[PDB]
RNA sequence: GGUUGCGGCCAUAUCUACCAGAAAGCACCGUUUCCCGUCCGAUCAACUGUAGUUAAGCUGGUAAGAGCCUGACCGAGUAGUGUAGUGGGUGACCAUACGCGAAACUCAGGUGCUGCAAUCU
RNA sequence: GAGAACAGAAAUCUCCAGUAGAACAAAAGGGUAAAAGCCCCCUUGAUUUUGAUUUUCAGUGUGAAUACAAACCAUGAAAGU
């Protein structure tokens, strides 16, 4: 019963809020590449991610339902649906759930050319460390879809923010970029999800200090389609990006804490 | 737990802001410098222009090119005149603050340093039991790190194994507190001195005791002192110094078991007695005074310095790393022959005395007036110098292994740091919060690690002048420390009739 | 195969069961009976149910017993097989080759009848293995065991027909 | 001995809580396209300037040392030095909504109106007189439970003319005990009600 | 009988489990579980018994599988003057020296990462004990190996209170016993009581010690020159491998079952 | 003086300060140089009153450790 | 290619009956002074690898076995479901263009791939 | 399912099979099997105490509650919880 009502306080709301957990779910069709690319996925989101094994006959963009309700039994609040269709070949959809309700959706499919963790036989980066994020490209600044795309995979790839890193600890980067610039009214151009392993050596030029890096892909190499788009509604939005503001100190005027720990007031 | 200060909204702002890069510019030009040495000020080369993006091992390898031992290099570090060491490049160093132009010629100080590298010793290899009663003394064998000797209150010293961490003899030949251990600077007997006035040697490889005690102090024995391997002819052994608080030194012949001289010109407790390079030595007593006796005519008092207002606790002269060590070395192999190995006790003696000119041999000490004396005995017989600063009485001072700087424990939790060859102050070590008891150097002069009565240890670099590691474990007061030979380990022992091993 | 010397059968225990259903100073008596008898202490059994008809209640002592392993074991079953004077049924022999007798009595045995100690009897039970039997009994990679190894109701009566010469009574 | 320093036309931005860099350069397709041969070298190349950046930055950051040796709580011993990240530029949604408040309850209503500070807390001891012993004043061996285990209590005289004359004492007093705390109970549930 | 529900509704385990060798609950927490936040690598030191093996492994997690770092086994022992024994106390300890001072060479810690960046010496090599499903007993040789581990350098985090000499009572060691225990003292005792008691366990167990003509007062002796002998070249040598890669391939196969074409089968089946 | 913990007669006179004999104080132990088992420096502990100040002028109190 | 230690995927790996296994390793196997734990040295703990054995353990192979898995330009872009041009039709209801879109059944198949280290007649 | 004197359909002991078909909270459309079930060892501290930080009560606001954090505390060989 105490262990019951810890796993209850887990799982209720907090102002500083956990590591997102990733859920991947296989569908009613399913295939061996779908399988190894959401293995390698889920090696890059461990160890806050779970996956499903039995077929699940879902489909997001004609019922929500069963979605919440797995989010809801399974307290995790990133889901990954792998399914495959004539019209959709490969086709994993991004699912982001906020407070156990479908928040955003998004819909991709994975080229042919791509090739799994197992291909490239290079040693990787050690289990459970958070990676580094490059993002190429203007569109994930300024479009709407790529906005979407980037915030998605800062929040299923980030992990456990700190304020304090261990330099040993920064071996992967996760780059995200766009297969070239457009315009609009055109086709919308597949994002390319490359992960690099980082080398380092003395550069001899910018002194001991400031070494020279040098990258040695890893995989999964990954060609997105973006197939299909759910944006939340903007008072979700707003709902789901409130800042709680009880943990800081408010802002008080000619109020200042020095360097001592003394409260000072200026006066004019 | 009291806690800093939370950075402001603005701050974290601040932070937020993109960083910038320090990053050597590319068209940086050529600066000019002379070389100069700091013990000696011979400048060398002259004024020549460098490239502004120097690096320190670079130019190391061109003053070895200079002076002409490019086949043989001895690394070198750098100061700048305010002495600002020259850490990774010129430009970083000195151009990036932006202190002197390029145009203005620096003159760059070069000093010898260390070879080999110490690490700093951070967390309690073992926790060793064996002693029932507190623990007085301790030191390590001269030769290996894997031998060390502590003499504790329950009358008897205990050769520890610090390989295992577990002990290897028990001596137990004496019927009181065991004040003083000593290590021969050879490696091969160990002399302690005890409470009940008596001095018995031992054989550390069978833990036994050579024959009968040596006696004829009236008064516990405060300090012991070998004399240098250098000084002594080969097939022969080192005698042996002993001081009590009836104010008599006693120098023991160990070869025949007899004592040769009884030193008695003190009028009070003798604090400590030391061998020095040159064929003397010096005691000091709570008479407020130093005795320079020379033991080539017949053990007679050749000297009577008086400058302290109180007791004198403790002497150190600037070789007494070399005259401990004897002919081994950080690597500590046994030398061939008895020749071969009072040579290199000789060189490595040498190496340290005969420097800038002429060779000297600085003594200094501390005293009960919170003060120090630094003097130059040989030379002079008034104070070279006189450090002042500290609040509480000076119960320990060390030279640096090199030489070149004085370290001084005082009771108002304060170690303090000076220049082992004028004497003026340098920086204060703070961080004990209760009396420090004693000190001790490493082998290549860059850590020094002190015990207090706070129950801890702590290690210090002295290149940034702050604090290293504290080491917190010991249960009670710390009462003795030291710093193996080759710099592997710490020991430590007090209150707590624990022996703390420490390593990196 | 089975001239391999690693089929023989040997003992794996002796397990000696008194179930007396009311604790008590009777079951104090058998305590002290089991433990006089085999060397060691005994260990007492606790309740699995409530039944009216039996008066046991729920978490109560209800029998001892005693495992004895090796030559001790050797021992008390020919000692057990001299009082049966070497006459065991088709039944007794269960079908995974283990077997066991009621014995009524204690005193046939040879152990001294006391006043205060009353009657006893028990139930001997003989537990037997081939070589390896360690397998399902150890902690890392624990494995069944061979379908030709396994001991079986036959290997056992001859074993034992070997052993002590006493004819197995089908009746 | 290759540079590191690299040339943008647009500077990259920095997200350093996150690790993340940014950069909205010109991207051409004919290198990026599948018919080319040397995308995945451009694509290597691009993310190699971009990380080399991001690196000058972290460790252009301030770093904490400390000087606690290690077997302590913290996780940082005096060895080691970390960089200090600073807090997350990108702004992404949350998984809940933030805790909204509990409403007062009809009890704390009636505090602020009566002005009733809440009370100290100091413990649950209190010393029982009648011995010379600090008992609990509830909960296991509480000393609320001692009427239970009273060897003698006398009947009171209310009790007469009444049909619970003849039961336990104690019976009695636990079982207003239990009226009371499902009482309680109840007042908890209608104020979760409002 | 086994009903096909049964064989549709089975649920495996890991294949680790199933051959039950590996403690997934345990290894959880070794391997994804962190004190603090700063992602800080970590590293194991197994160490595993075999009935005559003592093995040593350092190992990293990673996402692909997990990497050897720096290994170490007992039939090197020999090479270090150790002919008998391989599997007691006192070899634990040695074997645990060995990867100990193996590893501080092959990372050159007695005598360009992005840590040599910031840090200007190197920091203790710190590595967590891993023991698998072995029981965590007061007096036993993982505990010995993980003391030699200790003493040749790797900072390993532990208590002393499974160290063999820990009272039960006063919770303190006996260092005595636990050097005797280092260097073998309860083999020689032993050897010495069987040699004035039963003169055929004598014979029989310890044979080998007057095979090769060794006295039970030179097990002191022989265990610090090899201690000696590992702190002075820790460095591994491979075993001169006789035959090649092909030749045991080749031989391998030639035992080795051949599988049958589907057509052959379809012909045995006719 | 560093605060008033427990004043024993009352928690209304705990709140007012007073310090009357058995009254519970937080003392500066800075000067006598205690360090926790993790090298953390004592600077605060606890302490009895034994005297009345209001009879000898001045605080006695001993340190509760 | 066999084997051992540590893993990923967690049945193509599971369950049942058979035979093969040169060497090494693994295991069974011998002892109970010592550290240690039980009713019991069975499990656990310790010592020797000294007496033996490939019988079990373990690996492989065998079966119109059970179970399980993968491709389909196979159903099929089908059933099923939502818009609609005033599409007829006072009526239950039906072709049509745009979207979303299965499974049953059929053919082809199979009963482990692997990462790091060490050793191998 | 086989057996073991009183002891049979239910008292106690042994072997084999046993995906949980037992027992924990909950109402999974995938909760837990070298456990989250059963037994043993250690802890009785759990209403600790510090905070320039959040919220609230004035005539006693450097006090108390309250939120959050940290130092600790418990246990374990340890990772850790």
């Amino acid at each position: 019963n105490a262990r019951a009502k810890r796993a209850l306080v887990k799982r209720e709301a907090k102002l500083v809020e956990n590591v997102k957990q990733a859920l991947f779910i296989p569908g009613q069709s399913c295939n061996k590449n779908l399988h190894d690319i959401m293995v390698d996925l889920s090696a890059l989101k461990k160890p806050d991610m779970k996956r499903f094994n039995r077929k699940n006959d879902i489909h997001p963009f004609e019922d929500m339902s069963p979605l919440e309700f797995f989010s809801e039994k399974n307290d995790c609040s990133l889901m990954v649906l792998m399914t495959s269709s004539k019209k959709r070949k490969n086709n994993m959809t991004f699912i982001r759930t906020f407070g156990y309700k479908i928040y955003d959706m998004i819909e991709l499919m994975v080229a042919d050319n791509f090739k799994l963790l197992s291909d490239f036989k290079k040693l990787t980066f050690t289990v459970g460390l958070k990676p580094m994020f490059t993002f190429q490209g203007a569109a994930f600044d300024t479009h709407p879809v790529y906005k979407q795309i980037k915030s998605l995979f800062l929040d299923f790839f980030r992990g456990e923010s700190t304020d304090l890193q261990d330099v040993a600890g920064l071996q992967h980067v996760i780059s995200m970029t766009i297969q070239g610039d457009f315009q609009d009214g055109e086709p919308l151009p597949n994002v390319l999800f490359r992960v690099y392993k980082l080398k380092s050596y003395k550069s001899d030029q910018g002194g001991k200090r400031l070494p020279r890096i040098e990258l040695v892909e890893i995989g999964p190499r990954l060609d997105f389609k973006i197939g299909r788009i759910h944006t939340p509604s903007p008072d979700m939005v707003t709902e789901a990006h409130k800042k709680p503001k009880q943990l800081e100190m408010k802002t008080k005027k000619n109020v200042e804490l020095d360097i001592m720990g003394d409260k000072l007031g200026r006066i004019h | 737990s009291t806690l800093i200060p939370p950075p402001s909204k603005k701050q974290k702002k601040e932070a937020q802001l993109p960083r910038e890069v320090a990053i050597i510019p590319k068209d940086l030009p050529n600066v000019s410098i002379k070389f100069q040495a700091l013990d000696t000020g011979d400048n060398v080369g002259g004024a020549l222009r460098v490239p502004g993006a120097i690096s320190e091992k670079q130019l190391e390898e061109l003053l070895n090119q200079l002076n002409g031992t490019s086949d043989d290099p001895v690394p070198y570090t750098f100061s700048c005149t305010k002495t600002i060491d020259i850490t990774d490049n010129l430009y970083s160093s000195l151009i990036k603050p932006g202190y002197n132009s390029t145009e203005d010629q620096i003159t760059l100080l070069y000093t010898p340093r260390a070879v080999f590298k110490v690490k700093p010793v951070t967390r309690s290899s073992s926790a060793i039991a064996g002693h029932g009663s507190t623990i007085l003394c301790s030191a390590f064998a001269p030769h290996t790190s894997s031998r060390m000797v502590t003499g504790a209150g329950d009358n008897t010293a205990r050769i520890w194994d610090c390989d295992t961490q577990t002990p290897m003899h028990t001596l137990k030949g004496h019927y009181n507190w065991v004040l003083c251990v000593s290590w021969s600077p050879d490696g091969e007997v160990i002399a302690t001195g005890s409470m009940d006035n008596t001095i018995r040697l031992w054989d550390p490889k069978s833990g036994q005791c050579l024959g009968d005690a040596l006696r004829g102090h009236s008064k516990w024995i405060t300090s012991l002192s070998w004399e240098p391997i250098h000084l002594v002819k080969p097939g022969s052994k080192p005698r042996l110094a002993s001081s009590s608080k009836d104010g008599t030194i006693k120098i023991w012949d160990t070869v025949s078991r007899v004592c040769q001289y009884t030193m008695s010109g003190h009028t009070n407790s003798v604090s400590c007695v030391k061998w020095g390079g040159q064929g003397l030595l010096y005691s000091g007593s709570h008479d407020r005074t130093v005795r320079v006796w020379d033991i080539n005519s017949q053990g007679r008092c050749i000297n009577i310095l008086k400058s302290h207002a109180h007791w004198v606790n403790h002497l150190s002269l600037s070789t007494d790393y070399a005259l401990r060590i004897g002919a081994f070395d950080h690597t500590g192999k046994k030398p061939s022959t008895p020749e071969e190995a009072q040579k290199k006790a000789l060189e490595n003696y040498e190496k340290i005395c005969k420097k800038n000119g002429n060779s000297e041999e600085m003594m200094v000490t501390a005293s009960d007036d919170y003060t120090m004396f630094l003097w130059n005995p040989l030379k002079s017989t008034k104070p070279i110098a006189r450090m002042t600063g500290h609040q509480k009485l000076v119960n320990h001072v060390a030279f640096s292994p090199d030489g070149r700087y004085i370290v001084s424990a005082s009771f108002d939790n304060s170690i303090k740091l000076w220049d082992g060859r004028d004497g003026k102050f340098i920086s204060t070590f703070r961080g004990h919060v209760a009396s420090v008891y004693q000190v001790a150097w490493s082998s290549d002069c860059r850590l020094l690690v002190s015990c207090s009565k706070d129950t801890t240890l702590k290690v210090w670099d002295v290149r940034t002048r702050k604090l290293s590691v504290d080491l917190p474990g010991h249960k009670d007061e710390v009462y003795t420390v030291d710093w193996s030979v080759d710099g592997k380990r710490v020991c430590s022992g007090g209150k707590d009739k624990m022996v703390r091993l420490w390593t990196h | 195969k089975a001239q391999n010397p690693m089929r023989d059968l040997k003992i794996e225990k002796l397990v000696l069961n008194i179930s007396v259903g009311e604790s008590g100073d009777r079951l104090t008596r058998a305590s002290k009976v089991l433990e006089q008898l085999s060397g060691q202490t005994p260990v007492q059994s606790k309740a699995r149910y409530t039944v009216r008809t039996f008066g046991i209640r729920r978490n109560e002592k209800i029998a001892v017993h005693v495992t004895v392993r090796g030559p001790k074991a050797e021992e008390i079953l020919e000692r057990g097989l001299k009082v049966k004077e070497y006459q065991l049924r088709d039944r007794n022999f269960s079908a995974t080759g283990n077997f066991g007798f009621g014995i009524d009595e204690h005193i046939d045995l040879g152990i001294k009848y006391d006043p205060s100690i009353g009657i006893f009897g028990m139930d001997f039970y003989v537990v037997m293995n081939r070589p390896g039997a360690r397998v399902t009994r150890r902690k890392r990679c624990k494995g069944t065991v061979g379908n030709s190894h396994k001991t079986t109701k036959e290997d056992t009566v001859s074993w034992f027909k070997q052993k002590y010469d006493a004819d197995v009574l089908d009746k | 001995n290759l540079p590191v320093t690299v040339e943008k036309p647009i500077p990259v931005v920095y997200d350093l809580g996150n690790l993340a860099a940014f950069d909205s350069n010109v991207l051409d397709k004919n290198d990026l396209d599948s018919s080319n041969a040397r995308r995945e070298e451009k694509i290597k190349s691009l993310t190699r300037d971009n990380v080399q950046l991001l690196i000058n930055q972290l460790l252009s950051l301030p770093m904490k040392t400390t000087t606690e040796s290690v077997g302590g709580t913290g996780g940082q011993s005096s060895v080691m030095t970390l960089l200090q990240l600073p807090d997350p530029t990108t702004d992404l949604p949350r998984e809940k909504p933030l805790p909204k408040a509990k409403a007062m309850t009809k009890w704390e209503k009636f505090a602020a109106k009566k002005g009733i500070k809440p009370k100290e807390r100091a413990g649950k001891m209190i010393y029982d007189e009648a011995s010379g012993e600090w008992v609990p004043k509830w909960g296991y061996k509480g000393a609320n439970k001692k009427l239970d285990d009273q060897w003698l209590v006398e009947v009171d005289d209310k009790v007469k003319g009444t049909d619970n004359e003849l039961i336990d004492p104690r019976t009695l007093n636990r079982a207003e005990r239990k009226r009371l705390v499902k009482k309680n109970e109840k007042q908890q549930r209608r104020n979760m009600k409002n | 009988a086994k009903s096909s529900a049964y064989s549709s509704r089975f649920q495996t385990p890991f294949r680790r489990r199933r051959e039950g060798k590996t403690d997934y609950y345990q290894r959880k927490r070794l391997v994804t579980q962190h004190k603090a936040k700063y992602n800080t690598p970590k590293y194991r030191l197994v160490v595993r018994f075999t009935n005559k093996d003592i093995i040593c492994q350092i190992i990293s997690s990673t996402i692909t599988g997990d990497v050897v770092l720096a290994a170490a086994y007992s039939h090197e022992l020999p090479r270090y003057g150790i002919t008998h024994g391989l599997t007691n106390w006192a070899a634990a300890y040695a074997t645990g020296l060995l990867i100990a001072r193996r590893t501080l060479q092959k990372l050159g810690l007695d005598e360009y990462e992005l840590t040599e960046a910031v840090e200007d010496g190197p920091r203790p090599f710190k590595v967590f004990l891993d023991i698998g499903l072995q029981r965590t007993t007061t007096g036993a040789r993982v505990f010995g190996a993980l003391k030699g581990a200790s003493d040749g350098g790797l900072y390993v985090p532990h208590s002393e209170n499974r160290f063999p000499g820990w009272d039960f009572e006063t919770e303190e060691i006996d260092p005595e016993l636990l050097r005797s225990y280092i260097f073998g003292g309860h083999v020689s005792q032993y050897m010495e009581e069987l040699a004035d008691d039963d003169e055929e366990r004598f014979s029989e167990l310890f044979k080998g010690y007057l095979a090769d003509d060794i006295d039970a007062d030179s097990l002191e002796d022989i265990y610090t020159s090899a201690h000696e002998a590992i702190r002075a070249d820790p460095a591994f040598k491979p075993t001169e491998k006789k035959f090649t890669k092909e030749q045991y391939a080749a031989e391998s196969k030639k035992y080795r079952q051949t599988k049958l074409s589907k057509e052959e089968r379809a012909a045995r089946v006719a | 003086i560093l605060a008033v913990k427990k004043n024993p007669q009352s928690p209304m006179y705990t709140q007012l300060g007073v310090l009357t004999k058995g009254t519970i104080i937080e003392v500066n132990v800075s000067e006598l140089g205690m360090v926790t088992a993790g090298g953390k420096v004592v600077w605060g502990k606890y302490a009895q009153v034994t005297n009345e100040p209001d009879r000898d002028g001045c605080v006695n109190a001993v340190l509760l450790v």
